[PDB]
């Protein structure tokens, strides 16, 4: 619906932020990836917080 | 359950 469409993943499993950088999320949270150069992805959830999780919890989610 | 990578992003 834009040129540029925002990118989303779906966690995995549940995340326990282990620091303030860190972004809690639960399994089926979907999430806009904001970073994904390394391993660690900024993400942002829902609620519009913010923050760094795992590659590994998280699947690409299609475009629509 | 996956082993978290190594952290990458910067700290304070």
């Amino acid at each position: 619906s834009n040129a540029q469409p925002k990118k989303y993943a779906k966690s995995k499993y549940d995340f326990v932020a282990r620091n303030n950088s860190e972004l809690s999320v639960l399994k089926d949270d979907i999430l806009e990836i904001l970073d994904d150069r390394k391993q660690w992805w900024k993400v942002r959830n829902a609620s519009g917080d913010s923050g760094f999780v795992p590659n590994n919890i998280l699947d690409i989610v299609r475009p629509p | 359950p996956p082993e978290l990578p190594s952290v990458d992003y910067n700290s304070l």
